[PDB]
């Protein structure tokens, strides 16, 4: 290359986060928002209640994690869905929350527990 | 009966149809009913019309 080297990028994070979930006829944890223009959506973020994504200073707003990848240009989600699907309350996930900068993790994990939501450490 | 509406499929959002109806109901009937009699006094004296005697 140019530079004596060239990368194509990484896989994006796939949808394995979720350990349990209250199986209904209708989704009883899955919550599903109307996507923000030009904003990029991945695996493990937190949503506010607009769908906007939780930033500095509002920890105590957040209302769901993501779970679907968006991508913004083509504004439809991987497997061709219009909408952007989380989990809301009562369910056990994986701790890989994706954060802000600045974002206290602690006090988005405090405030999704009132929710009855549980993350299960993770190794290395 | 009504139409489907699409969901999302990651959503599993679902709809469901109402239940049906039932009712019963009842008639009455008409009655009718008529009376005739024949007596003696019609008979005697009495000429024929189409005729004399």
């Amino acid at each position: 290359a140019y530079q004596g080297f060239t990368k194509l990028g990484n896989r994006e994070p796939l949808n394995d986060i979720i350990l349990w979930e209250q199986i209904t006829p209708t989704g009883h944890s899955r919550k599903e928002y109307t996507p923000q223009a030009s904003t990029e959506y991945r695996v493990g973020e937190v949503l506010k209640a607009d769908g906007t994504k939780v930033q500095a200073g509002e920890e105590a707003q957040a209302d769901s994690v993501c779970i679907v990848n968006f991508y913004a240009d083509l504004q439809l989600s991987y497997h061709g869905q219009l909408k952007v699907v989380g989990i809301h309350r009562d369910a056990e996930l994986k701790d890989l929350l994706t954060l802000e900068a600045s974002v206290d993790a602690a006090a988005v994990k405090t405030a999704l527990a009132a929710k009855g939501i549980d993350f299960v450490p993770t190794g290395l | 009966v009504s139409l489907l509406d699409a969901v999302d499929r990651d959503s599993r959002k679902a709809e469901t149809s109402a239940p049906e109806r039932v009712r019963q109901i009842s008639f009455p009937m008409m009655y009718f009913k008529e009376v005739e009699s024949i007596t003696p006094d019609e008979i005697q004296g009495v000429r024929q019309p189409g005729t004399a005697n």
